[PDB]
């Protein structure tokens, strides 16, 4: 009774949304309901590619007229099941509703039911006892014929619950309906442009149709193309109505659409602001001034940036893939730590020495199928999801199993990485920095000679041992961190110096150091083997320890005036506390 | 498993 | 969260699939951006299309009270429906979205809370704002790919220290009228 909607009923008001092209998939389905045998059509498909469209369309169609004659006189019913559930409390009510209406479909012998998700319907109508299901109560009358429908359901749901019911398949005929081209979309949303420009009161260029269909299927991989193109059609005409002056921009320009898909995205969009331009040219220098040498480092990623955000980048390969390499406490990770603040972005972490089994790998791109947690999915696919635009950090990647390459290898040559729950991670806007010590043995190590060698040269060649060539060539640079010098060194004591002041700070006390007195704690923690690690124990055991004491226990309680000045003849510091 | 059912009083 | 309303207002003023998703993660501030649109609206200070408008919470509890017969449960979600769909100008707040997905069901029963909202969000006569975590919203709400389809996630991210001490000075007042104590401005920092 109320259950049924006559969709054509609906056409003459213009709810239903008109059908655009898809003349090929509309004969299928005339032709199936018209042949004696096999009249039920199933439209399988994907969600939004718009096969309820064509049911709901075949309705408009036939009241238009472009239909056979043989379909012109039909009507389409379509049926809401919870409407039919709503009342079925007491015994009988669902068979007596079910089969009244079924004896409606029988005797014009025109109609058609079109039931969209079919596959409800397999266990719905019987909660407990006469297991009288509708597809069971249905069954019957399709092998007579009398009767034809339309159902609509996804290639997983088919399978996993229609194909199940052998005898329900035998009566449907199956339909393969793919997304449609992107020739054929523009024309799908010129002819649907007339109904979102009256409820937005906005007209859309054609110029800028065509950019949303090919700007979302480039950034926006979640979703199938006619619906997708929608989406930023009908979000673009909200955005202008919703503006603070009346409706000034009428008209929907294009550049106004990339903010959409940027914005659906998570991407940064075109036409970089001049905070960003400010943030990207002052980012020459920045990163100088926390990490000192290392240059070529820098630089390298500073172009894969500028490039990305420029509009010159890889088609589906990330920004950047660096491999960090070198002697141990060069900035490696510090750079890469310091960028992720610079930018203002997320840093995405993932120490490798975790992954080192096979097993724990397998955690990355998915989850095990032993594991019955509801907290499925990988922990590198959920955290590109969370913050496509971020740093993506592998500290020691030599650690970690092979097995990790072929996850890596992949996504510097495509850019995403599939997760077993089916979920499309999107590596275009990610930075790839991983960091390793292959042949960090051979840098301090010491020849047997006079002159100590330079086994920089070795070290490449144990790194050639462990990443394959295939991996290093897909790489955009391979990176090798130059040794500490003295100079530098200078610069690394006064990063330390601020930091201690920073602590200092946090309980009133203040830290004046002598230039002579910084360069004694150079010479002294110099080591270009090992890097900058030592110079961080000599200001611990040269300035933080006896201020520790006089902190605790001393005049150091607060105010602070610290004045650490070197002694010439006894080449050692001498440490002035004022209680203030 | 655990499966909630749904009865049906006579009319 | 000037920059995540402008977005899911915009969600809401769309013609179909006009049903906004808070995503993020625990705590980043999702249910104080539906409830705070309620707040900001009788404040005045909202768009014209917006005011006028009441944002309903939905109990799943509340609704599943009673739902011992056949269909009891259908007529009441079915109920609920039609009153948004007659007013034209209410939102219905679904927290814990991944809640709706099983509902009520028979013993082998498909019909859920999520087939009978499904049509209704296609068709756009009801507005409905959801708000889940990352995790359940991945692996429990992105698995039925029609209603993830309807709904337009919006990511709600962590806001930086500066963001949060003006969070704390807004809400120093109702805390500090609780407890009848004083917050100072470095206590916050
Ligand atoms: N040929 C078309 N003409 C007009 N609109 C279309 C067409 N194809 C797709 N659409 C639009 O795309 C939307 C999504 O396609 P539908 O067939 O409605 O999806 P659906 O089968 O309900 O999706 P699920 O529930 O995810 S399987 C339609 O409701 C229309 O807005
Ligand atoms: N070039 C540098 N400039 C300034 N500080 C540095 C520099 N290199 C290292 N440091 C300091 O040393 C620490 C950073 O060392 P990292 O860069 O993390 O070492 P690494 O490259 O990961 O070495 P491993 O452990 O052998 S892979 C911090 O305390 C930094 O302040
Ligand atoms: N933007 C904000 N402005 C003001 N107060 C906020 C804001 N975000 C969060 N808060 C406060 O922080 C509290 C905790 O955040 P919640 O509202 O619980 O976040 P939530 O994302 O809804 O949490 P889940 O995901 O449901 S556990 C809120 O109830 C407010 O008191
Ligand atoms: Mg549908
Ligand atoms: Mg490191
Ligand atoms: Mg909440």
């Amino acid at each position: 009774e109320n259950f049924t909607t006559n969709l054509n009923q609906l056409a003459r008001v213009g709810g239903i949304d008109p059908l655009i092209g898809r003349e090929k998939e509309l004969e299928r389905a005339i032709q199936v309901l018209c042949r004696r045998r096999k009249n039920n059509p199933l439209l399988v498909g994907e969600s939004g590619v718009g096969k309820t469209a064509i049911a709901e369309g075949l309705a408009w169609r036939i009241v238009q007229g472009d239909v056979p004659e043989v379909m012109a006189d039909c009507t389409i019913y379509s049926l809401d099941i919870g409407s039919l559930l709503a009342g079925t409390k007491y015994r009988g009510d669902f068979e007596k509703r079910f089969k009244a209406l079924l004896k409606q479909l029988e005797q014009d012998t025109n109609s058609i039911l079109f039931i969209d998700e079919i596959h409800t319907i397999i266990g719905a109508g019987a909660a407990s006892g006469g297991q009288v299901d509708a597809a069971n109560l249905i069954k019957p009358l399709l092998s007579s014929g009398k009767i034809r429908v339309i159902g609509s359901t996804t290639y997983q749901e088919f399978s996993n619950i229609f194909e199940k019911d052998r005898a329900l398949a035998r009566r449907f005929q199956k339909i393969d309906i793919t997304e449609p081209s992107i020739e054929e979309t523009v024309q799908i949303i010129n002819g649907l442009k007339p109904k979102y420009e009256a409820h937005h009161d906005v007209r859309y260029t054609a110029k800028a149709v065509r950019a949303a269909v090919e700007l979302a299927v480039k950034y926006i991989n979640d979703r199938h193309l006619p619906d997708k193109a929608i989406d930023v059609i009908d979000e673009a005409g909200a955005r202008a109505r919703l503006m603070p002056v009346s409706k000034r921009k009428k008209t929907v320009n294009v550049a106004d659409i990339e903010s959409v898909v940027a914005r659906i995205a998570r991407i940064p969009e075109k036409s970089v602001s001049q905070s960003d331009r400010d943030t990207l040219k002052n980012l020459g220098d920045r990163l100088k001034m926390l990490v000192f040498g290392q240059d070529k480092a820098i630089e390298a990623l500073t172009e894969a940036i500028k490039m990305a955000r420029a509009g010159l980048g890889h088609e589906h390969k990330p920004v950047g893939s660096f491999l960090f390499a070198g002697p141990t406490g060069v900035g490696k990770t510090e750079v890469t730590v310091q960028l992720s603040k610079a930018l203002g972005i997320e840093l995405l972490r993932f120490d490798m020495s975790e992954y080192m089994e096979r097993h724990t790998v397998s955690r990355l791109i998915g989850a095990p199928p032993g594991y019955v947690g509801f907290d499925q999915g990988g922990l590198l696919t959920d955290a590109v999801i969370k913050h496509p635009h971020a740093v993506l950090l592998l500290d020691e990647i030599e650690k970690a199993h092979p097995d990790v390459f072929n996850i890596l290898l992949q996504v510097m040559d495509n850019g995403t990485l599939t997760d077993n729950n089916g979920r499309k991670a999107d590596f275009r806007n990610v930075v790839l920095v991983m960091t390793t010590n292959a042949g960090v043995r051979e840098t301090e190590r010491k020849s047997i000679g006079l002159i100590h060698q330079d086994n920089s040269t070795d070290a490449m060649e144990e790194i050639k041992k462990i990443f394959t060539p295939e991996f290093r060539n897909r790489l955009d640079n391979i990176i090798w961190f130059d040794h500490l010098s003295t100079d530098v060194i200078h610069q690394v004591v006064d990063k330390f110096i601020v930091e201690l002041q920073v602590q200092l700070d946090q309980k009133g006390v203040s830290l004046e150091v002598s230039q002579e007195a910084r360069n004694w704690l150079a010479e002294k923690g110099y080591d270009r083997a090992m890097g900058a690690r030592p110079m961080a124990r000599v200001i611990q055991d040269n300035l933080k320890k006896p201020l520790a004491n006089e902190l605790l226990f001393g005049s150091l309680v607060d105010g602070g005036q610290v004045t650490v000045a070197l002694d010439k003849e006894k080449n050692e510091l001498t440490y002035g506390f004022q209680s203030a | 498993e655990k499966v909630r059912d749904a009865l049906k009083p006579p009319s």
